[PDB]
RNA sequence: CGCGACCUCAGAUCAGACGUGGCGACCCGCUGAAUUUAAGCAUAUUAGUCAGCGGAGGAGAAGAAACUAACCAGGAUUCCCUCAGUAACGGCGAGUGAACAGGGAAGAGCCCAGCGCCGAAUCCCCGCCCCGCGGCGGGGCGCGGGACAUGUGGCGUACGGAAGACCCGCUCCCCGGCGCCGCUCGUGGGGGGCCCAAGUCCUUCUGAUCGAGGCCCAGCCCGUGGACGGUGUGAGGCCGGUAGCGGCCCCCGGCGCGCCGGGCCCGGGUCUUCCCGGAGUCGGGUUGCUUGGGAAUGCAGCCCAAAGCGGGUGGUAAACUCCAUCUAAGGCUAAAUACCGGCACGAGACCGAUAGUCAACAAGUACCGUAAGGGAAAGUUGAAAAGAACUUUGAAGAGAGAGUUCAAGAGGGCGUGAAACCGUUAAGAGGUAAACGGGUGGGGUCCGCGCAGUCCGCCCGGAGGAUUCAACCCGGCGGCGGG
RNA sequence: CGGCGACGUCGGCUACCCACCCGACCCGUCUUGAAACACGGACCAAGGAGUCUAACACGUGCGCGAGUCGGGGGCUCGCACGAAAGCCGCCGUGGCGCAAUGAAGGUGAAGGCCGGCGCGCUCGCCGGCCGAGGUGGGAUCCCGAGGCCUCUCCAGUCCGCCGAGGGCGCACCACCGGCCCGUCUCGCCCGCCGCGCCGGGGAGGUGGAGCACGAGCGCACGUGUUAGGACCCGAAAGAUGG
RNA sequence: CGACCUGGGUAUAGGGGCGAAAGACUAAUCGAACCAUCUAGUAGCUGGUUCCCUCCGAAGUUUCCCUCAGGAUAGCUGGC
RNA sequence: CCCCGCGGACGCUACGCCGCGACGAGUAGGAGGGCCGCUGCGGUGAGCCUUGAAGCCUAGGGCGCGGGCCCGGGUGGAGCCGCCGCAGGUGCAGAUCUUGGUGGUAGUAGCAAAUAUUCAAACGAGAACUUUGAAGGCCGAAGUGGAGAAGGGUUCCAUGU
RNA sequence: CGACUCUUAGCGGUGGAUCACUCGGCUCGUGCGUCGAUGAAGAACGCAGCUAGCUGCGAGAAUUAAUGUGAAUUGCAGGACACAUUGAUCAUCGACACUUCGAACGCACUUGCGGCCCCGGGUUCCUCCCGGGGCUACGCCUGUCUGAGCGUCGCU
């Protein structure tokens, strides 16, 4: 029964909620398990960046966020074409590629291919057979200069 | 408690025309349990009233500014001999109460040389007080793995652990605290300020970076600055006795006028 | 203190493991100190008690320097019986009094190829620890 | 009017395989209420929930757009935060109720059919030989069988693909192994086993002690070990343990080098010429259910029933028009996520034997019911059985002595041992049932070091003792003040 | 000032028993009314009933403050404690607050004084200043004639108290103006890449949970209301499967 | 001597069965058996609701309600 | 310019202390205080304890308005409490309350359906009831007889207690 | 004087509260995340020198082997066991074994009855009896063999 001034409240507790309650006592353990898996993965991919592949520069869709730029799923096929990177070689050297994204304008397209050129210049490519370097990289550039990058590769800034 | 506790019975009420209370009774026969009350908080073997549940909101969140505030208050109180002695920390021969030692302590490896340092700092009396206070806890805590209780000793606050943790850690009462990870649960052990603290020199120098000055903000917390005083001069007797205060006062009325017996 | 996350410090769990221990680890639980002479001759401190070795009772009603030969290691009741450690019951027959092996001191060891193998095993590990901490 | 080939079927204890049933906490597909709320009640709510049925796995399902959007656009799925108690639904009442964008955890992509080209290039089985047995493979052989043109394999799949030319780059993969690895990597990888510090020191308490004093040296001894448990108390040093990028032994596994062996086969750019798609499906009507989806979100039944610059979507029905966006009706896929069942662990501001599981114990037991099913009560001698020898009365139960123990005023349902209730003893009382409040009195049990009653400051007198007082000197230390 | 004091007496009594005088019906509960011929209660022990979650509202305490808050994530020997604590800052995404109003398209909170001009036409181009108007109250604060002193006086030296009157006026209250959005009525102007069924402006009423120099956010505690078993016990029933 | 009595075997099962019909019988249960679950179903109704002292201290009336054993509302109360 | 005296009570946990004046009913209900009480956690008491913890008993001594608390004696035999905070499954006379135990009733109702027992002896500690013998009776062949089905499941039979 | 009754106290009973204890629960977290026709889960019946339950086990039956360990098990008894021409006990468990029901599988069960093929015995090969062993369920895939059809054809 209502009593004096108040708010008309409509709690959603008419549906046997006590049988489906998610407690979070395993939250500190889940953070530990995720952290251990992150560390194990970084050890597995030894000199490769710990975060993963490089992601493209992407503008957020709606009118609320189109002034903001974030990281996308992968570089479009038009971007890789004019950057001179094969769409099947890109994934093996740590470039994420999104075949379903198009480029409506040349400003965002050219900004992402400059991103690919800069990454391709920063990339140290270990020879497939360490005894025989074919076209990868000089031994001086990988003797000690190859370290595991931490955080996103070339993080996207506004 | 188990959510099934007291409710595994299939019991039902007997009705009202059978000269017994209308509580549910266990069905069937052939056993003591038959016809006995069930499901009630007043019934033996029943369900407790409002069974305790795991979603009780055990945790509290405190504002970061208030948690930083409490650390500053705890550190400030641990620099006053009256407050530390009122915790009972036996600091009587301690040479200086913001007690700072050289960095060589951080590289200790043996418990023997950790003991020798405390003895030469005249902090060993605090350890002997912890030894004297080792006794058995009273109550059900003994059945629940909290069998021994003892007093809290000094807090060794280091900057870099180069073996100092292992050199200590077998002395009862000693807790070691990284200066970058100060804990209010260790600095004010029972919620009372004034724990005896021994500082490594590197830790002592780093406090002005961690919490800042009033001139400059903290360089390791990115938005924190020391809290301000709402009373700069707390010397109440000095303020009251000051000639400018005394000039404005009327004369005291120190004559007691007791009840006059009406004759 | 204990830092191993897989070793328990729970009182109920420890008492359960103690009182339900299989007899092959009840042997290790029922160990006794060696005398100062044996602790010098072999570089060992403790030793599991054995059916034929000689001990002194150092605690209780039967304290003394009398050397008694162990005659029974009753692992089920966690006691050992010793030669002269006995009492008369009502009818006048003697019965051995059980004593925990932690309250005796071994003075002569019943030696065989297994005892010497264990004795050198314990001594070698102690020497390794001495030269690790040297 | 026989013999063959095929097609469609049948039998067999034919040769070799596979399925069934259980568990089911979590997951997938269905089916599916009512109590309840609406202060009645029928729509609604409960609730796509309980119950019912089926199917799995260590996860499952989902999943690489017939997507979101309308922007300067994003870009598989799943999970968290937020959107948001919002848009919306609703006897527009009670109530119900998402998504997009944004930030994060994780991050991974692909394969057919079709269209085509390639002498079916393809696959299974049975024999024979060889290397090995481990999840039975490799190699070779068989004018040895079968499958298969009613279509196997290679290329190839919307992100386009193919074939020819022209130019450029020869670039280097997988698997099974021998020797050794570095050995693995938060500090051997995992599993199992055996070990590794220091008081039972002196004096004492006690039934027993782990108790209490002490241990000159800077302080008994060790401490990277002062977690825990046991031991006749309450133990860092008595014992097991604990700590340690401690040691030793055995077994198993996943990352390279030198080499062995086998398969192993061309990639990109430009130009030209070609080739391109899933139908009783979409979609429409109607019906029933479902959804926040509202002139109909999804699902299904029946009827109608497609197209190819087509089709779907663009949250108000319809026509015209432009634009945007994807490419349905085939398939696979790890991770982040879930887990009241199971195996093995750790912990707790939880409970402490009417509590906590029903179950601390020969508990889903005893027992009850024809059955489905229902379902308890019940822990504690003592450090040690040392569990009362022996004498005596009695037919025995049971006693009296004696004995053990620190204690039987601990005697096998035996720690402590309340109340109700009962026996006996002692004191008091008693015809208005007891009991009670206030006020006294009598008696009684105890208490009071009760029984000649405090104490201590100064002064006076008496008789005695004395590191003997003030003032000075030396030294030490403080407090206060100083242009 | 008096008496009395150890194996008999002295003091005490809440407490034990007994006697007497006065008073006194058995508690709980519903009820206008219980001692009731109203119900429950033979006795004793142990157990036994406003709880937790979520959401609001107000009060109170704390921190920061036009902001505030890391709660989700991540980094920090992964781990006795520690599942804690600490930190992030281009992790503040986001929530709540900082703006309202309209069904919506949408629109969206500064005035006051002094001057020259069209006409100081109820007014349009500017100037100069100031920066939320005014009236009546208003704690506090400021000025203040005039007094209050000494052994006494002709004459000022320094400040302390009382003080009629006067002044600036916090918060808040009442009232009058003003501004923003909706909607009426009346009316005349202005703008221009789109000369329009275009856009803007004024005055006078009226509707708003508004403005008019912020007060919120987070945390904790209390009380109240609510949804949940919901303070505890209690139906006759309904449904599903056996 | 009959529409007779009776054993055993069978069949019919819950809104169902079976009834020479009484709502009879269906395992001491029948105007809808028993068992478990939904379920701690709902109750404006009955009963109970656990320590002390101090301070303040009511209402049974107004209006509306399928309202008349109940609520909302104003009043009366306390606290800040 | 106090000094033959070199000196002069207590106080003021300021959340304390002191003074003066008025007032004091209370159901439902609200509020405050609690050095009232229970359990557990963080601190603290160089706390207590086998020279005796908790618990319980007590014509023992007291304190407080009260909730309650302290102390003596006894029993008991191993743990417990004060203070500052924190947290509750935190206080019982009732609920035809739950479980357990115990009274009065009360040595009471009762041990009354189917005719019936008696004598002697034996064994035995013990005989109305056992056994043997002797009588007197009953079932009266549709039995109180002799055998089976269902059901029971060792009750069968010896010996012993 | 007693009895009876009441009150109080001492002692003794009855009873099992309280307190102390705890090899049990409850809650949270972690790592694994594994059944079955090669016969599961479950059930029944058996198995010890003395053994009813619980526990363990399967006619090899409170356990065999192997490995680790290294002198016990124990309530009583008995007997091993040079502990080196190897070993009590316990643990582990990879070898072996694992009765009858049960998806339960020859048919059927509140009972019981077949069939086929080998082996042994009475026979002294021929098939009757006794015993032993191996098979004998349903569905389904690939292949095989044997077939059916006035199904479609071909040759004659
Ligand atoms: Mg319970
Ligand atoms: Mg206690
Ligand atoms: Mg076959
Ligand atoms: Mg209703
Ligand atoms: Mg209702
Ligand atoms: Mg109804
Ligand atoms: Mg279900
Ligand atoms: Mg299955
Ligand atoms: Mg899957
Ligand atoms: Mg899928
Ligand atoms: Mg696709
Ligand atoms: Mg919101
Ligand atoms: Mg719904
Ligand atoms: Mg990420
Ligand atoms: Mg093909
Ligand atoms: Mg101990
Ligand atoms: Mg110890
Ligand atoms: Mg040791
Ligand atoms: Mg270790
Ligand atoms: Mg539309
Ligand atoms: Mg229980
Ligand atoms: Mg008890
Ligand atoms: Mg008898
Ligand atoms: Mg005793
Ligand atoms: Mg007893
Ligand atoms: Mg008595
Ligand atoms: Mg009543
Ligand atoms: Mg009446
Ligand atoms: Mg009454
Ligand atoms: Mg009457
Ligand atoms: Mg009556
Ligand atoms: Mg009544
Ligand atoms: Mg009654
Ligand atoms: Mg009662
Ligand atoms: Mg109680
Ligand atoms: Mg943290
Ligand atoms: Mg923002
Ligand atoms: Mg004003
Ligand atoms: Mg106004
Ligand atoms: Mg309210
Ligand atoms: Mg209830
Ligand atoms: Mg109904
Ligand atoms: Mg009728
Ligand atoms: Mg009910
Ligand atoms: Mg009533
Ligand atoms: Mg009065
Ligand atoms: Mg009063
Ligand atoms: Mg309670
Ligand atoms: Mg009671
Ligand atoms: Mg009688
Ligand atoms: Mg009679
Ligand atoms: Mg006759
Ligand atoms: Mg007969
Ligand atoms: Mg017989
Ligand atoms: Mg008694
Ligand atoms: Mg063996
Ligand atoms: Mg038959
Ligand atoms: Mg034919």
């Amino acid at each position: 029964a209502p009593s004096r001034n108040g708010m008309v409240l409509k709690p959603h507790f008419h549906k046997d909620w006590q049988r489906r309650v998610a407690t979070w006592f395993n939250q500190p353990a889940r953070k530990i398990r995720r952290r251990k898996a992150r560390q194990a993965k970084a050890r597995r991919i030894a000199p490769r960046p710990a975060s993963g592949p490089i992601r493209p520069i992407v503008r957020c869709p709606t009118v609320r966020y189109h002034t903001k730029v974030r990281a996308g799923r992968g570089f479009s096929l038009e971007e890789l074409r004019v950057a001179g990177i094969h769409k099947k070689v890109a994934r093996t050297i740590g470039i994420s590629v999104d075949p379903r994204r198009r480029n409506k304008s040349t400003e965002s397209l050219q900004a992402n291919v400059q991103r690919l050129k800069e990454y391709r210049s920063k990339l140290i490519l270990f020879p497939r057979k360490p005894s025989a370097p074919k076209k990868g990289d000089s031994s001086a550039e990988e003797l000690k200069l190859a370290t595991q990058l931490t955080g996103p590769v070339m993080p996207v800034r506004n | 408690v188990s959510e099934l506790a007291g409710h595994q019975t299939s019991a039902e009420s007997w009705g009202t025309g059978r000269a017994v209370a209308r509580i549910p009774r266990v069905r069937g026969g052939g056993t003591h349990r038959s016809g006995q009350g069930a499901f009630g908080n007043m019934c033996r073997g029943g369900r407790m009233f409002a069974p305790t549940k795991t979603w009780r909101r055990w945790h509290r969140r405190v504002n970061t500014t208030q948690k930083r505030y409490a650390i500053c208050s705890a550190l400030a109180a641990s620099a006053l001999p009256a407050l530390v002695m009122s915790k009972g920390h036996r600091i009587e021969e301690v040479p200086e109460l913001p007690l700072v030692v050289e960095d060589k302590v951080e590289g200790y490896k043996k418990t023997k040389e950790a003991v020798l340092l405390l003895k030469k700092l005249k902090a060993w009396n605090d350890i002997k007080k912890v030894y004297a206070s080792q006794r058995m806890r009273a109550g059900k805590g003994k059945m629940r793995n909290r069998r021994r209780i003892q007093r809290r000793g000094p807090c060794i606050i280091y900057n870099e652990d180069n073996g100092i943790i292992k050199a200590f850690r077998n002395i009862p009462g000693i807790t070691l605290l990284n200066v970058s990870k100060l804990n209010i649960l260790k600095l004010a052990p029972g919620g009372h300020v004034g724990r005896f603290c021994i500082w490594t020199e590197s830790a002592f120098r780093k406090l002005d970076e961690l919490y800042g000055t009033w001139r400059k903000a903290a360089s390791l917390k990115s938005n924190y600055n020391l809290p301000m005083h709402k009373m700069i001069n707390t010397d109440l007797s000095r303020i009251l006795k000051s000639p400018e205060i005394q000039r404005a006062l009327r004369a005291p009325r120190k004559k007691i006028h007791r009840r006059v017996l009406k004759k | 203190m204990k830092f191993n996350p897989f070793v328990t410090s729970d009182r109920s769990k420890n008492r359960k493991r103690h009182f339900n221990a299989p007899s092959h680890i009840r042997r290790k639980i029922m160990s006794s100190p060696l005398s100062k002479e044996l602790r010098q001759k072999y570089n060992v401190r403790s030793m599991p008690i054995r059916k034929d070795d000689e001990v002194q009772v150092v605690r209780g009603h039967y304290k003394g320097q009398q050397i008694g030969k162990v005659v029974q290691v009753y692992r089920k009741k966690y006691v050992i019986y010793i030669e002269r450690v006995q009492r008369e019951k009502a009818n006048g027959t003697t019965v051995h009094v059980g004593i925990h092996p932690s309250k005796v001191v071994i003075t002569r060891l019943k030696l065989d190829k297994d005892r010497k193998k264990i004795l050198e095993r314990k001594a070698k590990s102690r020497q390794v620890g001495k030269e690790k901490g040297k």
